[PDB]
């Protein structure tokens, strides 16, 4: 999943071939604070896209809820839609 | 009330309207992409000390 969102901040476009002072000067001191802003953005956006490190234990956010919910009463494998094709069996049978 | 005809504007109000921004350097591209490539590097080279190759994809013995 990473590498889905790692794949759209390789699409981002180059605001380095701006950052030369004929575009410093001819644009608006509001929107070239926006467009540094724009590119200390991307380097917080890339940084953390790729903290690969941090993705081992994300997995275990996941992991003991889903445990417990396999540590069930009735089976390891069950599920709504067997349970209650299995209850129209004991419902539909006599008592 | 000669100074009355020097331009009102300070030489500060210039200095603070023409340099309102500090500039972004030529080089903190390279070294903060550089960092950030370095743990794409780390994690999936093949050659890292640190791959994840086999934290995702478990080796059959």
């Amino acid at each position: 999943l990473s590498n889905e969102r790692y794949q759209l901040l390789s699409q981002w476009p180059d605001f380095t071939t701006m950052y030369g002072k004929d575009f410093y000067y001819r644009a608006h001191p509001e929107d070239l604070k926006k467009f540094y802003d724009a590119a200390d953005e991307y380097y917080k956006l890339y940084e953390t896209v790729t903290e690969f490190d941090s993705l081992s234990a994300l997995a275990s956010q996941v992991v003991p809820n889903y445990a417990a919910r396999r540590r069930s009463t009735v089976h390891p494998a069950i599920g709504s839609t067997v349970a209650d094709g299995a209850f129209t069996n004991f419902l539909l049978s006599k008592q | 009330d000669r100074v009355l005809s020097l331009p009102a504007v300070s030489k500060n109000q210039v200095l603070e309207n023409v340099f309102h921004t500090a500039p972004k350097a030529p080089v903190e591209h390279l070294e903060k992409m550089v960092s950030a490539n370095s743990k794409v590097y780390d994690a999936l080279n093949l050659q890292s000390k640190r791959v994840l190759i086999w934290q995702v994809k478990p080796a059959l013995f």
